[PDB]
């Protein structure tokens, strides 16, 4: 059924303070290894 | 308490365009002289992109 009389973006009413951070923490498993510049820091 | 002196050559500063003119003027007037060579700054290698190097120590911590 085609419905355009309702707002479907109602999920953000239940977001907490840490939601972005736990989303990133759960996403951390799928991500690929990062490239390295060869040193720990530019000050090293 | 003023500064008193007995040296007439205390404020004598002479200007010459090149070194050899100064040498000839000193040798003509009978003054024992010493010569110091001119010190010039050697050229540098300046790069604005070196502040954001990918793997070199020349990164800037701030700007």
């Amino acid at each position: 059924p085609f419905d355009n009389t309702t707002y479907k973006n109602l999920q953000h009413h239940d977001y907490s303070t840490y939601t972005f951070l736990d989303l990133n923490l759960d996403l951390s498993k799928f991500r690929m290894p990062q490239p390295s510049s060869g040193r720990e820091s530019p000050r090293h | 308490g003023w500064a008193s002196t007995a040296d007439p050559l205390s404020n004598l500063v002479l200007t010459f365009s090149t070194k050899e003119d100064a040498i000839a003027f000193a040798e003509k007037n009978g003054w024992s002289y010493d010569v110091e060579e001119r010190k010039v700054p050697k050229p540098k290698s300046k790069s604005y992109g070196a502040n954001f190097s990918w793997n070199k120590r020349t990164r800037v911590s701030t700007k």
